[PDB]
C-alpha cells in the first residue's frame, strides 16, 4: 500500500485490529509500541477424516445472539426560500 | 421474431403419472460481483496540477474536496467489508487430509495445488487468467487505486477452508463445531434431504462419482470455451476503467473559458481578469468530480446488493442444502463449491436432475377390506396388471404392505379408489 | 509548471516541439538550447493516513 | 454493539452540517452575505453575483437530495431484509441457514430500538462431541439393512443407531431400518445381526 512509518514490522501474525492494507494491519502491544504484521485468517484445524469414523455430539447448548438492523431516517423537509434567501 | 423456446404438450391424465427412472448430477456455474475497485481522487491535483495561485483560489469555493474523500472513503470500507461478508464466514481455517479418497469423487480440480506457488485449484487459476499506460497517466492527474485488505491469497486460503470443512464435515462447520462424517454417507444425506432414499446413493456410488468426475471435468473446458462466460466480472472492471477514463478527459474541455491549461491563463492574463476563466474550469471539473462520486456511490450501491446476494448463497449453499427451488441450481440442489475470482466469487452447484422418466397408471388409494390405504411415504404406481409403492424422484417398485401405507376411512368418497390386495408380513 | 525532468526515449520529429496526453496536458518537452527530448513527469505525492 | 444504528444517525447529522456549511462559502463570488453583496454593489451588475451563490446553494441542495435518495435504496433494503426476517425467524421456523442466527435456528425474539430492530435468535448449537466407528449399512440374513432414519454407530464392539444430532445409542432392531437388496454392491457394509420384536 505505501511506507509505513512508525511500525515494527513483526513476524508473529496475529488478528487483524487496525487494517492498513494488502494484509498488513497495525496493533498497540508490548513498554508499549506500535507493530504492524499479516493478519491471521484463523486458527489451523485438521478434521480427521475417515472413511468409516464419524463424530456425533453428546451435548448441547442454547445460544441468544444479537442482530440489529436499521428500518428508517429522520425524515428531512428543506425550504429554498429559508435556505437559499435568508432574509 | 425470436422464438421462447421448444413446444411440449405433456399428456395430462387423471390416471397416469410419469416417475424417472434414472438421473444425473450436473455441475452449473454462477458468476457473482463481490468487490469493486477502491479509487481515491486528489482534489487539488485533478482541479488544477502545478498551480499555487489556484491551490489558494480553490479554498473559496466550499469544503466539496472532504466530502468527496468521505465518499471514497465510505465506498472503500464498503468493499473491504464486501470481502469479509462473504468469504471470511468461517472462525476455523480447516485443513484437507493427506489422504484424498472421499469415496470415488475426485476434487482434484477444487483443491488447490501444492506445485504452482498460488494455493489455487485448476479452476481459479483459468477464473484468474481471463479476467483482465493507462494506470500511469490517471495517477499522474490525482486517480490512485487503493489496493484491498484481503489479498487474493488469503481469499483462496479462506475458499480452501470452506471447500475443506464442506468435504470433510458437511453442513457442521457452519453451525457449530465441525463433524466428521465419510463423504459417502454426506451424500446420503443430501439425497435424503432432497427425497430420495440412501439405497440410491449406496448402490449406485461407483456411477454417481464418475458422473461427478465427468461434469467437474467438463466444467473446465466450458468455462474456457466461452469467452463472455467471466462477463460478470469483466462489466465491473470495463465500468470502472471508463469511469476514469472520462473523468480523465473531461479535463480537456474548457467549460467556456479561453483554454484548458492554467498555467496558460496566469501567464497571459493578469490576476484581475484570470478570476472569471479560472472559476469556470474549477466549477466545470469540480461539477465533473461530483457527477463521478454520485455514480460510483449507485455502482457501489449495486456491487453491495451482489455481495450480499453473494453470501446469503455461500451461507444457504454451501454451508448447507437449500431446498429453496432455482437458488442453489436449476434442480435438486445437492450440494455446492466456491471458488475465488478477481473481483467475484463462482459457485459450482452440484445439482439433481431425473432423467430417463416412464408412465405408470395412478391411483389415490387402494381398497383391501373395505377400507382406504393411503402411501405414507410414496406413490402408488402401476405396471399394467400389478400395483406397486414407489417414491416420488425414483422408480423403485416394491410390494404394498401395512408399513408402506396407512388406513384412513372406508373406500366410499375417494374419487378414484381402486381395487387391490395389501400384503401383511 | 512543477515537475521532473527524465531523458526520455521518445522519437520526437524535426518540427515536432511538444507533446501532449490524453488530457491535453504537455508530457515531454524540447529544449530550445540543445536539442533533447525530456520528458515532464509531475512531483511526486501521495496520501498520508495517520 | 448499536454501531449498525448510530452510522444513520451520524451520517444525517453529517449531511445536515454539510448542507448548513455550504451557506458560508461563497462559490466564486466576494462574500456569502446576501445583504452585504446588496448594499455595496449596484443592483446591475450585482445580479452577476448573486446567482453564482443562488447556483451554489440549489447545487448543494440538489446534491443532498441525491445524497438522501441514494442512502434511502440501502435503507429501504435493509427494512425488507428486517422485515422478511421477522417473518422468517418471528413468525415461524426458518431451516436457512445463517439467516436466523448461527446454528440450529430455534427461535427468535423482537426488540424495538431507534429507528430499528433488535432480534435475539434462540438458536442450537451442538457441543460435546465424540468419535464412533460408522457403516453404511448392516446385512443379517444376507439382505442390506439400511438406516430409515438415523446412523449406524459403534462403540468399538457393538452397534447402535444415533440421530444425527445427538448421541442416543438404540439396539438395532426391525423398525428402525429397512431393507432394499443384498449385501454385495454397498461397499463398506459390516455384517451384525438385527433385532425382530
Ligand atoms: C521475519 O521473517 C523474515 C523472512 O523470513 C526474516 O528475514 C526476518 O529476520 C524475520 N524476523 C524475525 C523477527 O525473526
Ligand atoms: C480409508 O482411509 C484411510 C486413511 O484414513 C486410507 O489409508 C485408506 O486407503 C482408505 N481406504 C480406502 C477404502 O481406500
Ligand atoms: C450438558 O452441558 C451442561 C452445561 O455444560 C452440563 O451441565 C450437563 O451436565 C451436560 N450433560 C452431558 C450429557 O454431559
Ligand atoms: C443411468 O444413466 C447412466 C448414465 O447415462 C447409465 O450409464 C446407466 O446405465 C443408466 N441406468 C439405467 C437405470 O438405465
Ligand atoms: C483426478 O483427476 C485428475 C485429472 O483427471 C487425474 O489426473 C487424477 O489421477 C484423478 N485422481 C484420482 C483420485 O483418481
Ligand atoms: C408418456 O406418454 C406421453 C404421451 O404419449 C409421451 O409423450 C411420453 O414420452 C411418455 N413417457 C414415457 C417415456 O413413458
Ligand atoms: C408387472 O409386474 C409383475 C411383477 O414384477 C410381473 O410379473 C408382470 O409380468 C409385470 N407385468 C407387466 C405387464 O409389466
Ligand atoms: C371393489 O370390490 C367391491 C367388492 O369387494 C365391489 O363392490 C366394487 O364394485 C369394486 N370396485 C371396483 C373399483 O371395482
Ligand atoms: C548557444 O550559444 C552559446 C554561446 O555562443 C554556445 O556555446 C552554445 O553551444 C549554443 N547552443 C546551441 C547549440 O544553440
Ligand atoms: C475425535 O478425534 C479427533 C482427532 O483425534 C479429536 O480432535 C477429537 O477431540 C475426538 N473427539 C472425541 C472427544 O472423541
Ligand atoms: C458397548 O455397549 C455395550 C452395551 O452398552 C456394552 O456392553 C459394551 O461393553 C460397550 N463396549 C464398549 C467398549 O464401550
Ligand atoms: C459377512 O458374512 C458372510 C457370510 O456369513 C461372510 O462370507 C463374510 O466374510 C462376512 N463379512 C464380514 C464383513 O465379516
Amino acid at each position: 500500500a505505501g511506507c509505513l512509518i512508525g511500525a515494527e514490522y513483526v513476524n508473529n501474525s496475529y488478528e487483524c485490529d487496525i487494517p492498513i492494507g494488502a494484509g498488513i494491519c497495525a496493533s498497540y502491544q508490548t513498554s508499549q509500541s506500535i507493530i504492524a504484521y499479516t493478519m491471521s485468517l484463523g486458527a489451523e484445524n485438521s478434521v480427521a477424516y475417515s472413511n468409516n469414523s464419524i463424530a456425533i455430539p453428546t451435548n448441547f447448548t442454547i445460544s441468544v445472539t444479537t442482530e440489529i438492523l436499521p428500518v428508517s431516517m429522520t425524515k428531512t423537509s428543506v425550504d429554498c426560500t429559508m435556505y437559499i434567501c435568508g432574509d | 421474431t425470436m422464438s421462447l423456446g421448444a413446444e411440449n404438450s405433456v399428456a395430462y391424465s387423471n390416471n397416469s403419472i410419469a416417475i424417472p427412472t434414472n438421473f444425473t448430477i450436473s455441475v452449473t456455474t454462477e458468476i457473482l460481483p463481490v468487490s469493486m475497485t477502491k479509487t481515491s481522487v486528489d482534489c487539488t491535483m485533478y482541479i488544477c496540477g502545478d498551480s499555487t495561485e489556484c491551490s489558494n483560489l480553490l479554498l473559496q469555493y466550499g469544503s466539496f474536496c472532504t466530502q468527496l474523500k468521505r465518499a471514497l472513503t465510505g465506498i472503500a470500507v464498503e468493499q473491504d467489508k464486501n470481502t469479509q461478508e462473504v468469504f471470511a464466514q468461517v472462525k476455523q481455517i480447516y485443513k484437507t487430509p493427506p489422504i484424498k479418497y472421499f469415496g470415488g469423487f475426485n476434487f482434484s480440480q477444487i483443491l488447490p495445488d501444492p506445485s504452482k506457488p498460488s494455493k489455487r485449484s485448476p479452476i481459479e487459476d483459468l477464473l484468474f487468467n481471463k479476467v483482465t499506460d493507462l494506470i500511469c497517466a490517471q495517477k499522474f492527474k490525482g486517480l490512485t487505486v487503493l489496493p484491498p485488505l484481503l489479498t487474493d491469497e488469503m481469499i483462496a486460503q479462506y475458499t480452501s477452508a470452506l471447500l475443506a470443512g464442506t468435504i470433510t464435515s458437511g453442513w457442521t462447520f457452519g453451525a457449530g463445531p465441525a463433524l466428521q462424517i465419510p463423504f459417502p454417507m454426506q451424500m446420503a444425506y443430501r439425497f435424503n434431504g432432497i427425497g430420495v432414499t440412501q439405497n440410491v446413493l449406496y448402490e449406485n456410488q461407483k456411477l454417481i462419482a464418475n458422473q461427478f468426475n465427468s461434469a467437474i471435468g467438463k466444467i473446465q473446458d466450458s468455462l474456457s470455451s466461452t469467452p463472455s462466460a467471466l462477463g460478470k466480472l469483466q462489466d465491473v472492471v470495463n465500468h470502472n476503467a471508463q469511469a476514469l477514463n472520462t473523468l480523465v478527459k473531461q479535463l480537456s474541455s474548457k467549460f467556456g473559458a479561453i483554454s484548458s491549461v492554467l498555467n496558460d491563463i496566469f501567464s497571459r492574463l493578469d490576476p484581475p481578469e484570470a478570476e472569471v476563466q479560472i472559476d469556470r474550469l474549477i466549477t466545470g471539473r469540480l461539477q465533473s468530480l461530483q457527477t463521478y462520486v454520485t455514480q460510483q456511490l449507485i455502482r457501489a450501491a449495486e456491487i453491495r446488493a451482489s455481495a450480499n446476494l453473494a453470501a446469503t448463497k455461500m451461507s444457504e449453499c454451501v454451508l448447507g442444502q437449500s431446498k429453496r427451488v432455482d437458488f442453489c441450481g436449476k434442480g435438486y440442489h445437492l450440494m455446492s463449491f466456491p471458488q475465488s475470482a478477481p473481483h467475484g466469487v463462482v459457485f459450482l452447484h452440484v445439482t439433481y436432475v431425473p432423467a430417463q422418466e416412464k408412465n405408470f397408471t395412478t391411483a389415490p388409494a387402494i381398497c383391501h377390506d373395505g377400507k382406504a390405504h393411503f402411501p405414507r411415504e410414496g406413490v402408488f404406481v402401476s405396471n399394467g396388471t400389478h400395483w406397486f409403492v414407489t417414491q416420488r424422484n425414483f422408480y423403485e417398485p416394491q410390494i404394498i404392505t401395512t408399513d408402506n401405507t396407512f388406513v384412513s376411512g372406508n373406500c366410499d368418497v375417494v374419487i378414484g379408489i381402486v381395487n387391490n390386495t395389501v400384503y401383511d408380513p | 509548471g512543477t515537475g521532473v525532468l527524465t531523458e526520455s526515449n521518445k522519437k520526437f520529429l524535426p518540427f515536432q516541439q511538444f507533446g501532449r496526453d490524453i488530457a491535453d496536458t504537455t508530457d515531454a518537452v524540447r529544449d530550445p538550447q540543445t536539442l533533447e527530448i525530456l520528458d515532464i513527469t509531475p512531483c511526486s505525492f501521495g496520501g498520508v493516513s495517520v
